[PDB]
């Protein structure tokens, strides 16, 4: 019943970051520039649509990890195998060490996102001031859901071991 | 006939010189030099431009001297007041007047300006010394306190005084008399140097200081970081080939020998090229542009140190000099007056683009505190692989 | 006698319904009364009439035709003049000048600073929105690492563990601590973040206080004089800028030097659009005039200005009739007689202040206000959370 | 012949009279003055000094003048340039020329010095409104956990919101999820008000602000609690009696009904008063000398507010005036020129006792600490009463 | 040739053992290498002269007769002189200067700030020595008082008591909390004692730190201009003080202005005696004199003085010789031969230097070194209270 | 036997303050002034011996605290009482409320000297800095041995009574 309820809750975490990282809407910079992570796209003016991938080049190590979304992309890669690991104690049951897997894949997910967050922050940082923009809530919110659908499945583990 | 060449601060061009016909065309120093002159000497004085546009020198196939200078020993100039450096060979061809200002060859670097803050830039405030003495001396006391008691073992002491110097209250209280020297002293330990951290950290944030990362001529010569050089071929570029000090014939080994060559065709390419490389290439001239360049917009380079070598401009004549030895005792006496110090001081320093300093504190952005969530982020990582494998390991 | 005088703000102006209003009632203002007390102490029944030219008094260079006040007195058009004339060596001689009876002086005007009430939340000011938000984001993070680490196959609960986490940062002690290895190395880290956090905020807002208490408004003209991000000019001709030119004083000279060379026009045509440019720039620019003109200007109209620092020239008003003159008896005792008992101090207290329309450095209050709505709003959940699980059980 | 009268900074006889006889006996503003007006009038100066002492005033019983004014009417002295105020009874015997500096009467105060910091000098950082409501809100925190858990009883919770606000971990916690969001708010409050403190603290030593305690006439006309008065018999004290305005009416009926009555003999006498008394007496008198007794040694007392009357000194001349004409335009002519105001800057500003303000931060005595220390004994006695009756009613 | 020449510091000066010296080996300094280098590069044999008066050379007001070095040369003794002599318009006249080797200006002499070595314990100045005495006085008290209140007819023991009391002023929580009303009101004021004396201490340090890192020391010309407690004078009489008189600059004016009317004497008779009353002063006088002196003076004798600052006036030395002579020619050529090809430079380097006598801003060690002398010393009291309850049991 | 060391340091508390406000050696300002309590002597000039009285006069309050050695001499008294309240107790023995007294007395009498040290230092403030001399560490000397003669006081009392 709760179990069922880590699932959806797996694939909504999963679905929030796949969307953040495909929307260009995290920051806004002065027209108007709905700047996302990959792709710089520019709004009332001249080219109202053209839009060009973005031209970033101890300091030179962090600009490498900002141009490639490192951290952000391998949230998701353990949170998608994390819903995957749960599926896989659906079926061939009684294991006692199946969402165990899962929970830290959650955890390290949001321990991985939470870096993602600050590097982009310190990469933006060198008067109009930048504000952020709808697709980076999204970031935000899965976070928080990746996180309370970690504490969920360490709950099972604890009941059937016990 | 007064020759005359166009410079930067000097002779100067003025604004509607079609609407101005004669002396009212132009405006600067050398202008009021002539008149300074002519105020003691019986000449009539017109504003004539040399066409060449060079100071004077004889060319090894022509062996025929130029300009200014090459005017006045074929007969065509009667007197020149222009920025002329007095050398050898040209007291050799025409006679020179005592020099009217000093000047030398001088360091221009970028403004110090403001630095980023990186990663770990919160361990400022104390010295890298004191902050590795505490580490040995938390040990010291952990250690102290197990021989003194013979529960307190090796691990379990350790974590007192690390909690002790976090301030935070533990369960963890040492019942001996001999434990609770050992704590009250560690603590009165632990009060000082917090509170000696966060009186420091204030004194940082309320007056910022911007200082220079070179001084003096010998302090580029040990740091051999920062590229310098000077123009292609001039009067500078020849000072360095032929030096006798040491300190000067290491610093030529640096300017022939550079990867790549650091010499610019012209003067105005120098300054353009420091302000650019921002803190990367520094250019060698005379320190009378220099201080100009400083004072003019928008305010990017200042003068360091002193000066190298010692030279002077004076009023060059033509050979024979019927009416230079008046004008020559006439420049003593107006320099002993000190129309000379005010005239540099109207054109330099009064005629500028930057002259109060008002500072206003302001909010803490993130990158200047990002140091310490790398730790949290990057400890936490590390407790859920000890407590994995201290499971796997007691499994089997 | 016929009276020649000219219109300019309080001295003189018509009437309220001018319509209906015949002979000296059809005007009103500071010199009207004064003409009313001379009138009365000499002996002498008195016409108010305005001026031809509109102008105070100045002779062309090439023709010596005065025009103005002056010029209608010269040929002799009325008998006496009251108004508002400076005196100067050129005018005392075809015009007698009496005692004067105002001082007025060169003094400085800026744009009133604004009652800065401070921000319902300026507390919050010393760190950024975006640190703020990253404590909130690794204090969650920090529980649920902490949560699985400590019980493993325990006191550190899901509810215990999140309670721990808290009391760490706000630095109140803690009732339990971690037994395990896994559980003391993340609690260390944990006290390590929270005394860096602390220390800066108190360092960083000690610092903002410091500066904030050591600023010192422009007072007198020598700091005028160090000064470029504020603006200071006069008007385009005058007697104030004639004076600037051959100022032989300490560092007036220095001052002139400034306003001949700026990148736009300091100096302004009009006077009363140049106490425009002063509203519309808001701390930027300031305006040199006299001292009885910008006092009036703070009290009538909108307040958005003010008087600052002490007079800086010596000049004073007169009233002139021309040489050979027998009124020059009567009337230059009398202006003395009003004077000494005080009847100009009187009626100089009425046009101004009471014909007007205007009028400890410790932590306040209001700086704080907003921590109390914080503790008020945590005491209205509790009383919910109180109210829905009685219902329950 | 030039009547003249001896003042302070007007007519000061110089040092070594005796060896210089003439002109040079005497140096000030008022002996630079007469030289700027014989510079455009063909006139002989000579340094006469008047035998009475006196500025001249018409007897009651004699109905005759004396000193300055009564040269002048008798025909004695031809000119007279004086600091002579110019009144009604004057310009009826003798003309005046126009007024060269004009001034009136002002207010000074003796130096505002630094305070003695008493008793709960330390409560200063904060606003006494802050404090109040820090007492309330700790009895509201503390009522409503009591409530919201109906082990904590009112004498308990009490206890624990105490404990929370000195920041000391003691062993009571609120095991309840209500009583937890009540805990955790209550502690955010603490840890800003304590941040707050140490902050506004650190301003104050930094950099310490004298400020005065009146600003202007209206001030000391509310406040009432320093004495002020003038001379027995004078200029200024002549005005007070006849005033029409309520302002100086109510300060008239202050200084006529004082007790005892607040009048000196001379003004050298009214200085020594102000500084004596020591912010207890104010004097009043005319702005000219204020400021010139300022700039004076020791410097201990400043000019505040601005002027209440406006009066002039201007230069005399005998009845009819043949030669008054020119010295008046003369005077009108120098007054624009700006030698008024550059003679003034000169005998005032330029030559004085006190003029670089450097400030150091002094360690901190016990006087400004101590009063907590009274707290600290004070409540230990309390305690020994308390525990003695809960003995001696118990036995019983 | 004959050479004309004056004693004064490194310039020319006797040699070491003169009784046994014969000629030019009688003399040793800077002058006499210069002297020696041109003689070879024009071609004539010398023979070295002191001169008769001991002046640099001025004329009489009355009879035009010239005393010191100028003097010998006008009728003609010697052939040259080469000796420190600045150029003049009144000295060029009567005897020819040649083109200028070495260039002057007038710069500041202060006392040299020495190392100021922190207090090995300069971290207890914030509070003074009697509130440390009362903190020691009131913490026996108050323990005391709680052990007498909290056990009567408990686990407040008198060793327990002393252990609550100081667990509370450190700030470091507690094990066990007052129980009864009269234990837990005498807890309640020793919470309120702690948190004012460590946050008045902390505040105080902090304003210690911030004041001292904002302190300028005297650079430039202006900085004189602008202060009182630092005296600065020249000498009694000379070419300095007679510059100043005639002195037509922007705040030198002033400077003099002030150096007229002193308390005492700030002009001075001697110059050496002059550089002793800076050493007597400490830090509170100031000698203004030529350049190239200040910069000798640093470097031979004790070091306790150091020039700071920019170079103020233009003034050059020379080599002269009367007005009609034929060596004009091959000297003042050879004096640009020296200075292009860098003789002179490297001569100047030698005398001044290489014959000389001298020669980050975080919180330092030095400053807490204190607090580490408390920490042994603690932890030698513990072993020996191990060693002695040992022996017992 | 630790009953019989109580008396004698109850004596010796009572002799150090008796001897403090009876010396005039408590402070030192400039020639040299060695000033007591009640009695300013000078020495080194003219007078060597001829000493006066010393002429005093929320401010005016702390004043006449001073002028009036009130606390000090309070303290002795409290003290005095105490050693007599021990003699009480060695004859006509078993009252079981006699030390008990005597205790709270050698507390409040170094509760009522560490007043007059604080009122003292706080008169005398308002450079040559002044020093404290030899009579004034026997008033700092007799607090710390009152407060031990409390303390054993309080043991007797447990003893008896359990
Ligand atoms: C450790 C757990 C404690 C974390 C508790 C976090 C404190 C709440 C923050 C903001 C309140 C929302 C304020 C919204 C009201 C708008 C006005 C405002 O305060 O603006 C914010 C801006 O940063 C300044 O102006
Ligand atoms: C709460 C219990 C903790 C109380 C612990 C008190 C700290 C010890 C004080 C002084 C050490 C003696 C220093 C003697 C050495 C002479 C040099 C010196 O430190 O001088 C002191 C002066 O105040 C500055 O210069
Ligand atoms: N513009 S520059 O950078 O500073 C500069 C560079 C190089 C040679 C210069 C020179 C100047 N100058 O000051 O105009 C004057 C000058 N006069 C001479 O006689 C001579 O030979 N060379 C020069
Ligand atoms: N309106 S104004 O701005 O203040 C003003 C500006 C400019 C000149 C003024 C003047 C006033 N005034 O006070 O009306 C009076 C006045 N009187 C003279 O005799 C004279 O020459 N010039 C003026
Ligand atoms: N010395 S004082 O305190 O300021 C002063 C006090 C009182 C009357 C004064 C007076 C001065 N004065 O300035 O020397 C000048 C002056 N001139 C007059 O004509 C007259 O009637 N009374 C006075
Ligand atoms: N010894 S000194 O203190 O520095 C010094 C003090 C005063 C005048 C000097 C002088 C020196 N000097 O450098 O030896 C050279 C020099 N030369 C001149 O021609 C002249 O007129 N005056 C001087």
């Amino acid at each position: 019943v709760q179990v069922l309820l880590t699932t959806i809750g797996a694939f909504a975490a999963f679905g929030l970051m796949t969307i953040a990282i495909s929307t260009d809407y995290w920051l806004y910079t002065r027209g108007l520039t709905h700047s996302g992570l990959w792709r710089i796209c520019c709004l009332e003016g001249l080219k109202r649509g053209v839009c060009v991938k973005i031209n970033h080049f101890a300091e030179y190590l962090l600009r490498v990890v900002r141009a490639s979304s490192i951290f952000p992309i391998l949230s998701a890669i353990l949170l998608l195998l994390g819903g995957v690991c749960v599926a896989a104690s659906r079926v061939y049951k009684s294991k006692r060490n199946i969402i165990l897997g899962a929970g830290i894949l959650f955890v390290a997910a949001g321990l991985s996102n939470i870096i993602g967050v600050i590097v982009y922050i310190s990469a933006n940082a060198g008067k109009n001031h930048y504000s952020y923009g709808w697709s980076f809530y999204f970031g935000g919110l899965s976070f928080i859901l990746a996180e309370v659908i970690g504490v969920l499945a360490v709950n099972i583990y604890i009941e059937r071991s016990r | 006939v007064v020759t005359t060449i166009l410079e930067s601060p000097y002779v100067m061009m003025k604004k509607n010189h079609e609407m101005l016909e004669g002396n009212e065309r132009y405006e600067g120093y050398c202008v009021d030099l002539a008149a300074e002159i002519a105020k003691h000497c019986g000449f009539k004085y017109k504003l004539t431009i040399v066409g060449d546009g060079k100071y004077g020198a004889r060319d090894a196939d022509t062996k025929i001297w130029n300009g200014m200078v090459g005017e006045l020993v074929y007969g065509k100039a009667d007197i020149a007041i222009a920025p002329l450096t007095i050398t050898l060979v040209r007291e050799e061809v025409i006679d020179f007047s005592k020099p009217f200002m000093s000047l030398g060859i001088s360091i221009m670097i970028k403004k110090p300006q403001k630095s980023k803050p990186g990663v770990f830039s919160f361990l400022d405030p104390l010295a890298y010394e004191i902050w590795m003495c505490i580490v040995f001396a938390y040990i010291g006391v952990s250690v102290v306190l197990f021989l003194v008691s013979r529960e307190f073992g090796i691990f379990n002491s350790l974590w007192f005084s690390l909690g002790a110097f976090m301030r935070q209250g533990c369960d963890i209280s040492p019942r001996s008399l001999s434990g609770r020297i050992v704590g009250g002293v560690w603590w009165f330990f632990t009060l000082i140097i917090i509170s000696s951290y966060t009186a420091n950290l204030a004194a940082f944030l309320t007056v910022e200081r911007m200082v220079s990362p070179i001084e003096s001529a010998e302090d580029l010569s040990k740091q051999t970081e920062i590229a310098y050089g000077t123009l292609d071929s001039g009067s500078t570029k020849e000072f360095f080939r032929r030096s006798k000090i040491a300190v000067f014939d290491k610093m030529w080994t640096y300017m022939r020998s550079a990867e790549p060559s650091v010499f610019v065709r012209t003067t105005a390419e120098g300054v353009a090229r420091v302000r650019k490389s921002k803190g990367k290439y520094a250019y060698l001239l005379e320190s009378t542009m220099n201080e100009y360049i400083e004072q003019r917009k928008p305010c990017d380079t200042m003068k360091v140190g002193g000066n190298l070598d010692s030279k002077g401009y004076g009023i060059a004549t033509p050979k024979g000099s019927s009416l230079g030895t008046p004008v020559n005792l006439a420049v003593l006496k107006l320099s002993e007056q000190g129309v000379l110090d005010k005239l540099k001081n109207k054109w330099w320093y009064d005629k500028g683009e930057c002259g109060g300093s008002k500072e206003k504190t302001s909010a803490l952005s993130l990158s200047n505190v990002a140091g310490v969530f790398y730790i949290l982020v990057g400890g936490l990582g590390l407790a859920m692989l000890v407590a994995l494998i201290e499971f796997c390991y007691k499994s089997r | 006698y016929i009276v020649t005088t000219i219109l300019e703000d309080p001295y003189v102006m018509l009437k309220k319904n001018a319509n209906q209003f015949e002979g000296n009632d059809r005007y009103e203002g500071y010199c009207v009364e004064l003409a009313a007390e001379i009138a009365k102490h000499v002996g002498y029944s008195y016409r108010l009439e305005i001026v031809s030219d509109g102008k105070y008094g100045a002779r062309d260079p090439d023709t010596k035709a005065w025009n103005g006040m002056v010029g209608e007195l010269v040929y002799g058009r009325a008998d006496v003049a009251v108004a508002p004339l400076t005196i100067t060596l050129v005018r005392e001689e075809v015009i007698d000048f009496s005692k004067p009876f105002m001082s007025l002086g060169i003094s400085i005007m800026i744009k009133k600073p604004q009652k800065s009430k401070p921000g319902v939340f300026s507390f919050l000011d010393p760190l950024a929105y975006e640190i703020w938000m990253c404590i909130v984001f690794a204090y969650i993070g920090v529980s649920v690492v902490l949560f699985l680490v400590s019980r493993f196959s325990n006191e550190f609960g899901i509810f215990n563990s999140l309670w721990f986490s808290l009391g760490a940062f706000m630095q109140q002690g803690c009732d339990i601590s971690p037994r395990s290895l896994s559980g003391r190395i993340v609690g260390g880290v944990w006290w390590f973040f929270t005394l860096i956090i602390i220390s800066s905020y108190t360092a960083n807002l000690a610092a903002f206080l410091t500066v904030e208490r050591m600023v010192s408004p422009i007072e007198s003209a020598e700091d005028l004089a160090k000064q470029t991000e504020i603006a200071y000019g006069t008007l385009e001709a005058g007697s104030t800028k004639e004076f600037f030119r051959r100022s032989k004083i300490a560092v007036f000279e220095k001052m002139w030097t400034y306003m001949k060379s700026a990148e736009p026009s300091v100096f302004v045509r009009t006077t009363e659009e140049g106490m425009i440019r002063v509203r519309k720039s808001k701390g930027k620019y300031a305006y040199l005039l006299e001292s009885t003109m910008n006092e009036y200007i703070e009290q009538r109209k909108p307040c958005d200005t003010m008087k600052v620092g002490g007079n800086l020239d010596s000049k004073g008003y007169g009233i002139a009739t021309p040489k050979g003159s027998a009124l020059r008896g009567p009337v230059n005792l009398a202006v003395l007689k009003l004077s000494e008992q005080g009847v100009l101090d009187k009626l100089k207290s009425k046009w101004w202040y009471d014909k007007g329309e205007c009028g400890t450095s410790a932590l306040s209050l209001s700086n704080v206000a907003g921590v109390f709505y914080i503790l008020i709003g945590g005491l209205g959940l509790a009383m919910l959370v109180a109210l829905i699980e009685f219902c329950y059980k």
